């Protein structure tokens, strides 16, 4: 099948430049236009500019005009795009497109590429458990959470035991705050199902390569029970 | 550049229901014009090209139509995944030009939100730091107020909410809120509460927990 | 999958005397056989460029052609006049009997002529204005198509969004024309400032035009007055002074009143200048204090402006 990867997330620091990467893979890749896109953030879509691999002929919205370079690796069936001389505008998702049918319609899309442009160091996020307490019997179901708090910069993946619990799940977009993002992430199961069987937020940082398992535990509770005054 | 108008920015509909988001170019760009449509975190899918052709295994129920400066993007039969943002877009002239989205949300029937609120965990308070976590999950309509108070009075500063796309599976959505203070702060106080408004409830859901307990 | 003849662009834009590069490439290599461009469809349609025969001056391939495995039949042709215009057809050939058969077709590129717009002139009021008063500024452009342009006011690195702009005509036209009046406000700084007009339009190609008026030319900073008197530490002598500050422009008349008598006498006053480019005017006198209560006035006329004055007494 027609598949475009697209290299992760970079960070990049205002006045240098990156290098974001489109893998092709299940067609003749010297045959065909490919387009990038950008979005910022919540905003609209701008079509950049196209390079057909094998001749390496590019053309571009003048809007990018010594902002993006396009060209192409037809060996390693990979397209690239160089953004130089980053702003804070440059900061969005970057999508390469690959054409189709005679006009070459923006319709083969890969996954995006978050270009995060700021001088904020990257941090791995502090991930924890959350645990209720009282009504944790009461109910039928029972909610469990996970706060992920100041990481930099996005994104992060929140995933509950491995992916095999997605049945209720609510994982919350980040708030920035001074150069830190916090999100949260909910789970809700049976409660004849916790504490009984483990539950874990996996909680991966691709900016930091950065993984934590988090199993939540019911809360400790020896000293409550010293005090039953 | 060629300025494609598209409208409404906002719409809102039944399942089942027909709508039509209407396009409007700057020029008259023949039938140049595509269909996108752009789930929450994913990347837009092609739905129409050439103001008319569907592409490879696109639904029935979506259709475009028109040429010269009027175009029209329709869906015969809203479905609860249907709901994303819809882009048009001249391929008429360089440089190719997309209208600025419709947002498509789906109404559906009252649901009370399910409220849950967390104490700070022991590995945070070794930090120094201390978050109180109030969830709000799967709740219709969009409106909504949470109150924070300490010991039965207000507060406001240190408060953070962020909300979820509508569902698209259940049509709900859902809110977090986190309220956070030093670790000092929380040990001077007792019980915290988050409160619920809703349409739903003519009173407030209440949770709150007591920093002596379990 | 089977060849396809693929060219992005519906309609392309140029301008009188520069080079159109016409898009084309192909899906596949076979069928073996060659590409040709042709102007219009139809037994009547005119050849642009050919491969191997034919003399094409005007036509130059944007890859080598030659190469057994390109794949890319764009090309160039430079020097564009208006009798350019029209459809242009990418088409591949196969291999027949005796001659060659056409085997598909691009579906064609229009070339189109547009202009680019003028030089953008801004002008601004004809009289002066005091600070903290909005005055208007206009912007025109013509010439210019498509009716597509943009229009984007500065004061000095600082957009404005106090304008309203129109286009015209609405119908077709060789040319349009862009008309935009700009509200903006004086300050007491803005003697340096220069407001901006800036125009972008696609034929410019990034490099968008930029038209200015100088604020210099609509503002008037009225004056400052203040007199006062220095015993001269060694001696009997007063040191009066008329202190004449931050005004603009620089143009002056101050006069000395004794008892509301005209004087002549003679003033050692200088001009300087301030970094928020207004003028101050200094002018010091000593008085020889014979013995026989003078009201001095400093009395000063800017800019054709009514006099303005202040009394000091001895
Ligand atoms: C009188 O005072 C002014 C400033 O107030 C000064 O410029 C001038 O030099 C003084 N006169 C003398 C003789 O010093
Ligand atoms: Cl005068
Ligand atoms: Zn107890």
């Amino acid at each position: 099948e027609v598949k475009l990867q697209q290299s992760g997330p970079e960070l990049v620091k205002p006045g240098a430049s990156v290098k974001i990467s489109c893998k092709a893979s299940g067609y003749s890749f010297t045959s065909y236009y490919i387009h990038w896109v950008k979005q910022r953030p919540g905003q609209g879509l701008e079509w950049i500019g196209w390079v057909f691999p094998g001749s390496g002929n590019t053309k571009y919205n003048e809007k990018f005009k010594g902002k993006a370079t396009l060209t192409a690796d037809t060996s390693s069936s990979t397209a690239y795009m160089q953004l130089s001389s980053l702003t804070s505008e440059d900061s969005a998702v970057y999508f390469c497109a690959r054409g189709n049918y005679d006009r070459a319609w923006f319709a083969y899309w890969g996954q995006g590429t978050l270009v995060t442009v700021s001088a904020a160091k990257t941090t791995p996020p502090s991930v924890y458990p959350l645990a209720p307490g009282s009504a944790a019997q009461t109910n039928s179901m029972v909610t469990l959470g996970c706060l992920v708090k100041g990481y930099f910069p996005e994104p992060v993946t929140v995933t509950w035991n491995s992916g095999s619990l997605s049945s209720g799940v609510h994982t919350f977009p980040a708030v920035l705050q001074s150069d830190l993002y916090t999100l949260s992430s909910s789970v809700t199961v049976p409660s004849s199902t916790w504490p009984s069987e483990t539950v874990t937020c996996n909680v991966a940082h691709p900016a930091s390569s950065t993984k934590v398992d988090k199993k939540i535990v019911p809360r400790d509770c020896g000293k409550h029970h010293h005090h039953h005054h | 550049d060629i300025v494609i108008t598209q409208s409404p920015k906002f719409m809102s509909t039944s399942v089942g229901d027909r709508v039509s988001i209407t396009c409007k170019a700057s020029q008259d760009v023949s039938t140049a014009v595509a269909w996108f449509q752009q789930k929450p975190g994913q990347s837009p899918k092609l739905l129409i090209y050439s103001a008319s052709y569907r592409y490879t295994g696109v639904p029935d129920r979506f259709t475009g139509s028109g040429s010269g400066t009027d175009f029209t993007f329709t869906i015969s039969s809203v479905q609860a995944e249907d709901l994303a943002v819809y882009y048009c877009q001249q391929h008429y002239s360089t440089p190719w030009t997309f209208g600025g989205g419709t947002k498509l949300e789906i109404k559906r029937a009252d649901a009370a939100p399910t409220v849950s609120i967390f104490p700070p965990s022991s590995e945070q308070l070794t930090s120094g730091g201390a978050s109180v976590v109030c969830f709000l999950n799967n709740f219709y309509p969009k409106d909504i107020n949470v109150k924070w108070k300490i010991d039965g009075s207000e507060r406001q500063n240190g408060v953070l909410n962020s909300w979820t796309d509508q569902d698209s599976k259940d049509s709900t959505y859902s809110m977090s809120s986190t309220l956070t203070l030093t670790k000092d702060e929380y040990e001077r106080h007792n019980s915290y509460t988050c409160e619920a408004t809703h349409k739903t409830s003519t009173s407030p859901i209440v949770k709150s927990f007591n920093r002596n307990e379990c | 999958e089977e060849l396809q003849m693929i060219q992005p662009e519906k309609l392309l834009l140029v301008t009188v005397g520069k080079t159109a590069t016409l898009h084309c490439t192909v899906t596949s290599l076979l069928p073996v056989g060659p590409v040709l461009w042709f102007r219009g469809v139809g037994p009547g349609r005119e050849l642009i460029y050919n491969q191997k025969e034919g003399h094409f001056p005007r036509v130059t391939t944007v890859s080598d052609l030659t190469k057994r495995n390109n794949m890319d039949f764009s090309i160039r042709i430079s020097s564009i006049t208006p009798a350019d215009v029209g459809t242009y057809y990418c088409v591949k050939f196969r291999k027949g009997s005796p001659e060659n058969v056409e085997f598909k077709s691009g579906p064609g590129t229009e070339m189109a002529l547009g202009a680019k717009p003028s030089a953008p002139v801004v002008l601004g009021p004809a009289a002066r204005t005091t600070p903290e008063h909005t005055v208007s500024f206009t912007c025109e452009s013509h010439g210019f198509s498509p009716r597509d342009i943009t229009l984007k006011w500065f004061k000095n690195g600082n957009e404005l969004s106090d304008f309203q702009t129109n286009v015209d005509p609405t119908g077709q036209s060789v040319a349009y024309s862009i008309r935009s009046t700009a509200r903006v406000v004086l300050d007491p700084w803005d003697v340096r400032s220069q407001v901006i007009c800036e125009v972008a339009h696609v034929t410019l190609q990034g490099d968008p035009l930029r038209g200015t008026a100088n604020l210099s030319e609509a503002i008037r900073v009225p004056p400052t007055l203040e007199v006062t008197q220095q015993p001269m530490r060694v001696g009997n002598q007063v040191n009066v002074t008329c202190q004449v500050r931050k005004f603009y422009p620089q143009s002056l008349q101050l006069t000395w009143s004794e008892n509301g008598n005209v004087c002549q006498r003679e003033t050692a006053s200088t001009l300087t200048e301030n970094k928020d480019g207004t003028y101050n005017w200094t002018s010091w006198f000593l008085v020889n204090i014979s013995d026989q209560d003078v009201v001095l006035t400093c009395q000063v006329k800017h800019d054709g402006q009514l006099a303005v004055s202040k009394r000091l007494a001895l």
